């Protein structure tokens, strides 16, 4: 089924022509638009008082990256390199070796924040949930160099945001 | 009517601790609303809510004037909010960390840090791997 | 045999006259192009660059390749005369920012592994 | 075929097969092959000399009348003698159908411009020339459309490098944007993803 | 002495004046620009911070690069930067403008707008959220507040 | 309507490749060997063309 | 050679050249060219700045990521010099001022600061040090500029015996005072030259030539304790040089002789301004003096550079001063 | 378990420290070096060994679907203890 948007024919009787002439001469629709704007002024604005108020978010929100660890305190990452393989932008660089106790751990875990597209494929490819994309988004920088993260920066981010990250994962892990 | 809006304005003036506190909040947050105190932060931030406001303005934070090492009477920023109050303030949950606190871990930071860009505490990238190729060291004793 | 379809020409003579025709157009344009883009080069060395670019393709012995190169040269002429290019596009022909790459064996041996 | 499998539609397959035979009969001078895919798509393989006739037929015949050109593109297969293949996708609103016409060419052989048949083809052929280097005869104005001015080579070609040959920066000594040979800080990482143990037996090739 | 006090006060006044009214011209190169226009939307209201909406290049103070910078566009952006009055700043918005991003290994993309113009603030994300861009703009304000020109001229 | 010219094809002047990436490179045409970690042979069916390996160095920043 | 300092790559933006250079006075006119040439080949440049970082922002796109590091310093402190040159293997000195400020006179700028830099570099183990002095530097020079230049040259050679001294001759360029300085006067109507400029000869040198000479001297191994004189190809009288400068700028040129004492008076009046002066007494006296000639000193050609004549770059420098017939040279 | 390099830098968990002659330390002047203070090897070493009276024990890291993939560890070798390949926890049969 289809509709016509502009298939009306104006009436040509004297009253209709006089109405259209009154519209032309007295600017009635212009006054209607003015009235719409005037009414729209007297309503409450939609502005929030940033940074004292914040926009709504979701537990699924993808922000700054972080490396998590187990409750015992050992890092969850096992250097499987699945996040590196899935990364659509090749933003992850990983190097690994056996630890002094024989554990399978990374020696290098770099993510380029300036090549990252913040898609979240890395955190969903991770088997042990080692890497997550946390809720932080206010991490703007004055130089390009500080946006090149190494393993220490990501581990520090994890230790910094672990409470909120764990709460969000608890809220959302039944959808994954 | 008009008398009632003036009464609510006077109530807002009286609810901020007088005229001094009213001017303080007006010049620090550009707002004079009063709401129920939801919680107090270990760094000095105060958290208020008012469910009669529309979504987005129903929760707000009054920042502390002195965080880790700087004077924050004027230079406030959104990175000063700790992660638990960050989750509450961004409406990621309906539960403040006061009613139900987050899980405690030994590795979690006990002192939240703000954004340290443009500061001697800023992050500087570096390679974390060891040298790959080791060079030969010539002997120190003469051969002849 | 090896019958192939023409583009514009049938033999090297028509290709040569097209190349010559194209060359004349470029020659006329250079003084004007130099003035309009406010280039710091002289007309002499601009035309020497033209000569070098034309001599780069002097070993071609195929009318299809020759007149396709003529088509590309005509496309370039078009971009310059219509001022679609900028000063940087024209100055990309001279490579004033690239360091000189040595050619002798010893220098190449000293700089790195590249032959 | 239980719910996870895409349902088939044999009526459209039969209709497209019959119409392909019809078009093949009417134009034996140029049509070299006709195929219908298992998802009901009709493609017609023709000779390069028949671009203007066949398209015109498909646009003007009462039975076909594909009056809209949906897309015109090129595909590069370096292993073939005729390197590039030209693909025309046409839509018929009268019969609510789609058709595809394929042609071949190499670096030096021009393809007749179809701007006269379809007005839409003019930009498409400009992009094909820009990205693959296929020259189109009698085009109103054939020139680069997407690449930078003075760009050397065609990016879409298989042999062309992913990052190109030159990169741009700003030089303060000459006070302008200059171009130098590409020097990546981190080289793009090449992944060998193809596995042994073939996936689809239905596409296995003779062992020659 | 009073010589340092007067220049300190005048410097504070000048810094407050410059950071309390930042007039940006925006290169809406790609998808990052859409979040740009959401920072001018009623919810965030950039204009309430003194940041005017769509200032002209002749009287702009900060350059916001929002989107991918191709090789074909870099000279135009450089010319627009060169046409700005001296107290000028550049804000690199989004991953494409920061480091090439998701087209980093492309033959026609500038791997970061900082190859062309110097950058003051880098805003991460693809695209960075409106609030994230607001945070970056506010950060630029603090950076302007931290600068000191009359003091340097006095000690020099 | 046909030139019927007899000469080897040469498109080097049309591809836009720089001169020192034509006369200096050395390509290799080969059938890739089977990975001995696996017994599948599907990766040894086609022919491959690849260029010679050049210098790869360590980035001073981030290595 | 400290493997991390072994050259790698193809000499480009993301290559490694094995050079760690600390360029004092990099925010000046020659400093930007030196830093650009150092960074475009993959070297790491440490830049010390006393000025607001906004003024140093123009050096950011000159190198790769992390290849240019900015540090604060001041000449009165030896700790800042130590921390700025601690890890560098090359030190380049470009600190200079054409006028004397209240806190820094020519002894501070050309003598004490270079001597402190050289002494700290020697104590820090810096392999190469390059110092810049004027061509006309002599102990008996009437102007304190060149006198302090000569004293600083002596004291640097004493503090750093293996230092390389470079003596440019009145560098000219796009952001150069010399080409620009002459063009600027047109505002006062007439141009005043002592003795109508008929008794002064000059030897102008291109900025790019000097920067390339510094780079090659860094590269050249046998130029450890040598002293170079960077001069242009053509010598000109002052009068016809200014005439050519005004001709390129399409500005009417009127030259009127002014007494030497009278010229000095104008410079003194000018010297009063808080802001940088158009001219100073030392500058007027310095400009009038003819450039020396030292054929015994190794020149720019010894560094494999062909000096560029001023006629090629005069249009480049002076096109902005507007809204052919090169000057005659003496040899 | 953060140690200190002989020159003065903090040694990271990976063990990378710039050498005394390395120019690359110049990047840390007037700034700091990002080092994580929690070393995972020591933290997992502090964990007590679990005692189970089973010949084979299963581990998933704790949390159910919030841990690692569930694996089975054999405890027949009395000389050593069974270690989880993901989480690093240790298990042992009740000897004597
Ligand atoms: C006009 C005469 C002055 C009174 C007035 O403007 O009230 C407008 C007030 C308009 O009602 P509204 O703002 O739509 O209602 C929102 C609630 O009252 C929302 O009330 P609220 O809780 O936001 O009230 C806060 C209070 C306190 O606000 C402030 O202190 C900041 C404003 C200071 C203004 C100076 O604002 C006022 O009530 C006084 C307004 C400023 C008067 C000057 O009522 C009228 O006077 C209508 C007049 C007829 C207009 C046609
Ligand atoms: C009559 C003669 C006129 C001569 C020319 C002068 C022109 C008029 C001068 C009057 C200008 C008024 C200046 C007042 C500005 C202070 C505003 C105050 O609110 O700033 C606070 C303090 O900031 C600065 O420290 C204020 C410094 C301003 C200068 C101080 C005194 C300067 C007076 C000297 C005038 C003498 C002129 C002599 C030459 C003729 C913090 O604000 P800010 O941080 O931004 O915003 C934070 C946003 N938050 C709160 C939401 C998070
Ligand atoms: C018995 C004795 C009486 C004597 C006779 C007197 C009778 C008077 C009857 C006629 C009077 C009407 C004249 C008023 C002006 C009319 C002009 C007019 O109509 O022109 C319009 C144009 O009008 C406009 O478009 C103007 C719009 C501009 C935007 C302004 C917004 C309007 C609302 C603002 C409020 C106005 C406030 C007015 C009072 C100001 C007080 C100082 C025609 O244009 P179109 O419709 O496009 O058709 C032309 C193609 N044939
Ligand atoms: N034609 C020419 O210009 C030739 C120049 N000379 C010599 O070449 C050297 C550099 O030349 P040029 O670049 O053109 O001069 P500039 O005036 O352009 O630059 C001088 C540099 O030295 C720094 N500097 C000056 N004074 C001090 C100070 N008291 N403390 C710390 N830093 C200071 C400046 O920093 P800031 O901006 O913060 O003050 C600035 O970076 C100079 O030593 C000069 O004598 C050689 C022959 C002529
Ligand atoms: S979010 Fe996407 S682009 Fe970013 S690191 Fe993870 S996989 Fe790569
Ligand atoms: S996917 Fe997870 S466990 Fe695997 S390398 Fe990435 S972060 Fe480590
Ligand atoms: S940075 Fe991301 S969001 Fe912005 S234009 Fe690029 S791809 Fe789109
Ligand atoms: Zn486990």
């Amino acid at each position: 089924t289809y509709k016509f948007v502009n298939m009306r024919e104006p009436s040509m009787d004297m009253k209709s022509v006089t109405d259209r002439a009154a519209q032309t001469l007295l600017w009635t629709e212009l006054v209607r638009g003015l009235g719409m704007t005037l009414s729209y002024l007297f309503r409450e604005p939609a502005t929030i008082n940033y940074p004292f108020e914040k926009g709504p978010l979701s537990p699924r929100f993808r922000g700054e990256h972080a490396l998590r660890r187990y409750p015992s305190g050992e890092e969850r990452c096992i250097a499987c390199k699945l996040c590196e393989a899935v990364c659509p932008a090749q933003a992850i660089t990983i190097e690994a070796e056996p630890r002094a106790d024989g554990s399978r751990r990374t020696t290098r875990y770099d993510i380029d924040m300036t090549k990252c597209i913040y898609c979240g494929f890395c955190q969903e490819a991770c088997p042990v949930d080692a890497i997550v994309e946390g809720p932080n988004f206010e991490f703007s920088t004055e130089t390009h160099e500080e946006l090149l993260y190494n393993k220490e920066k990501l581990l520090n981010n994890g230790d910094k945001w672990e409470a909120e990250i764990a709460a969000n994962i608890q809220a959302d892990y039944l959808y994954r | 009517e008009l008398v009632q809006v003036l009464r609510r304005g006077l109530q807002q003036v009286s609810g901020h601790g007088g005229l001094r506190g009213y001017l303080r909040v007006l010049f620090r947050a550009n707002d004079v609303r009063v709401g129920t105190l939801v919680g107090e932060d270990k760094y000095g931030n105060k958290y208020y809510e008012d469910n009669k406001q529309f979504f987005g303005r129903h929760r707000w934070v009054i920042y502390t004037t002195e965080m880790n090492g700087r004077d924050t009477f004027w230079d406030v920023d959104g990175s000063m909010v700790p992660p638990e109050w960050h989750r509450w303030l961004h409406c990621m949950t309906d539960d403040p960390p006061t009613t139900k606190p987050p899980t405690a871990r030994k590795y979690i930071w006990t002192n939240h840090k703000f954004n340290v860009s443009g500061t001697p505490q800023q992050y500087v990238p570096y390679s974390t791997t060891r040298k790959k190729i080791q060079e030969w060291v010539p002997p120190s004793t003469p051969y002849k | 045999g090896t019958s192939v379809k023409p583009i514009f020409s049938r033999d090297m003579n028509e290709a040569k006259r097209r190349v010559r025709e194209l060359y004349r157009a470029w020659y006329r344009e250079v003084p004007n192009t130099v003035h309009l883009f406010q280039l710091d080069i002289s007309v002499k060395q601009g035309r020497d660059k033209v000569r070098e670019m034309f001599m780069k393709n002097a070993h071609v012995t195929d009318p299809r390749v020759v007149d396709l190169l003529v088509i590309k040269g005509k496309m370039e002429l078009e971009e310059t005369i219509n001022v679609w290019k900028q000063r940087t596009h024209i100055m990309r022909f001279f490579h004033e920012t690239e360091a000189p790459r040595p050619t002798d064996f010893l220098s190449k041996f000293y700089v790195g592994h590249d032959p | 075929t239980r719910p996870t499998i895409r349902p088939r539609n044999d009526v459209v397959h039969k209709q497209l097969s019959a119409f392909g035979q019809y078009v093949a009969e009417i134009l034996p001078k140029y049509v070299q092959q006709v195929q219908v895919s298992c998802f009901n798509e009709l493609e017609i393989f023709i000779h390069p000399d028949g671009v203007i006739p066949v398209l015109t037929f498909l646009r003007d015949h009462t039975n076909a009348q594909f009056k809209s050109l949906a897309d015109l593109t090129a595909v590069d297969v370096p292993t073939r003698q005729n390197r590039f293949e030209i693909v025309y996708n046409l839509l018929s609103l009268r019969f609510n159908s789609r058709i595809r016409v394929k042609t071949y060419t190499d670096e030096l052989t021009p393809i007749e411009s179809s701007v006269t048949v379809y007005k839409a083809a003019n930009w498409y052929e400009r992009e094909i020339w820009d990205m693959f280097g296929v020259f189109f005869a009698n085009h109103p104005d054939l020139r680069r459309i997407l690449t930078d001015y003075g760009f050397e080579g065609h990016p879409f070609r298989k042999d062309f490098p992913l990052s190109g040959y030159v990169e741009l920066r700003y030089d303060d000594e000459v006070k302008r944007v200059v171009a130098e040979p590409v020097e990546l800080a981190q080289e793009f990482r090449k992944f060998d993803l193809n596995s042994p143990w073939e996936a689809f037996p239905a596409y296995r090739q003779p062992p020659e | 002495s009073r010589g340092e006090y007067v220049v300190a006060k005048l410097d504070d006044l000048v810094n407050w004046a410059r950071r309390s009214s930042l007039w940006p011209m925006t290169f809406g190169l790609a998808c990052c620009a859409v979040e740009m226009m959401h920072m001018a939307a009623p919810r965030y209201d950039m204009d309430r911070f003194g940041v005017v909406f769509r200032a002209s290049p002749r009287q702009s103070d900060v350059m916001i690069v929002a989107g991918t910078l191709t090789n074909k566009m870099a000279p135009a952006l450089r010319k627009v930067y060169d046409q700005m009055p001296e107290p000028r700043y550049v804000v690199s918005m989004g991953s494409c403008a920061n480091g090439g991003g998701y087209y980093h290994y492309s033959y026609s993309v500038v791997r970061g707008c900082d190859r062309i113009v110097p950058v003051d603030i880098y805003v991460p994300g693809c695209p960075p959220t409106a609030e994230a861009l607001l945070y970056g703009i506010l950060q630029l304000q603090r950076k302007i507040k931290r600068e000191k020109r009359l003091r340097i001229w006095y000690r020099r | 309507q046909l030139i019927a010219v007899d000469e080897k094809l040469d498109i080097t002047t049309l591809t836009g490749v720089p001169e020192e990436h034509i006369k200096t490179r050395k390509v290799r045409i080969f059938v890739p060997a089977r990975n001995n970690m696996q017994s599948g042979v599907n990766n040894t069916k086609k022919w491959k063309m690849e260029f010679d390996t050049r210098e790869r160095w360590e980035n001073p920043l981030m290595g | 050679l400290h493997h991390a300092l072994i050259p790698h790559g193809k000499g480009g933006r993301s290559s490694v050249s094995g050079i760690v250079a600390t360029v004092f006075g990099a925010t000046g006119f020659l400093g930007r060219y030196v830093v650009n040439h150092l960074g475009r080949m993959g070297s790491q440049v440490i830049v010390p700045y006393r000025c607001e970082p906004y003024d140093t922002m123009h050096l950011r796109p000159m190198g790769d990521l992390g290849q240019i590091i900015f540090m604060e310093w001041n000449g009165k402190d030896k700790d800042s010099i130590r921390k700025v040159v601690e890890h560098s293997n090359v030190v380049i000195n470009l600190v200079g001022r054409e006028w004397e400020t209240k806190n820094f006179d020519f002894e501070d700028v050309f003598v004490k600061i270079p001597h402190a830099i050289a002494q700290v570099s020697k104590e820090a183990g810096v392999e190469k040090l390059i110092h810049i002095s004027h061509l006309n530097a002599d102990i008996k020079s009437p102007s304190r500029y060149l006198r302090s230049k000569a004293v600083g040259e002596k004291e640097v050679r004493a503090a750093f015996p293996e230092a390389t001294i470079i003596k440019p001759s009145d560098i000219f360029g796009r952001e150069d005072r010399f080409l620009n300085y002459f063009a600027s006067m047109r505002w006062f109507g007439g141009v005043p030259l002592i003795s109508l400029g008929k008794e002064t000869v000059k030897q102008p040198v291109y900025i790019v030539d000097v920067s390339k000479g510094i780079i090659n001297a860094i590269k050249d191994p046998d130029a450890k304790g040598k002293t170079f004189a960077f001069v242009g190809p053509n010598r000109y009288l002052l009068f016809d040089l200014v005439q050519y400068i005004f001709a390129v700028a399409y500005r009417p040129f009127l030259p009127y002789p002014l007494p030497h004492f009278a010229y000095r008076w104008v410079g003194r009046l000018f010297e009063v301004s808080p802001f940088e002066p158009w001219t100073t007494r030392d500058k007027v006296e310095r400009v009038h003096m003819s450039d020396m000639t030292l054929p015994h000193l190794p020149g720019l050609e010894d560094l494999g550079i062909q000096a560029t004549p001023l006629e090629l770059k005069a249009i480049e420098v002076l096109r902005r001063h507007r809204t052919v017939k090169p000057a005659k040279t003496v040899n | 378990g953060v140690r200190t390099s002989p020159t003065g830098e903090k040694v990271t968990h990976t063990g990378q420290a710039y050498d005394d002659g390395d120019y690359r330390r110049v990047r840390f002047s007037d700034r700091q070096k990002e080092v994580n203070e929690n070393f995972a090897i020591d933290l997992i070493a502090e964990q007590p060994v679990s005692e189970v009276g089973s010949r084979v024990i299963s581990c998933d890291g704790g949390g159910g679907a919030l841990g690692h993939p569930r694996v089975y560890i054999n405890l027949d070798k009395e000389t050593k203890t069974g270690t989880c390949g993901y989480c690093g926890l240790q298990f042992r049969q009740p000897h004597h």
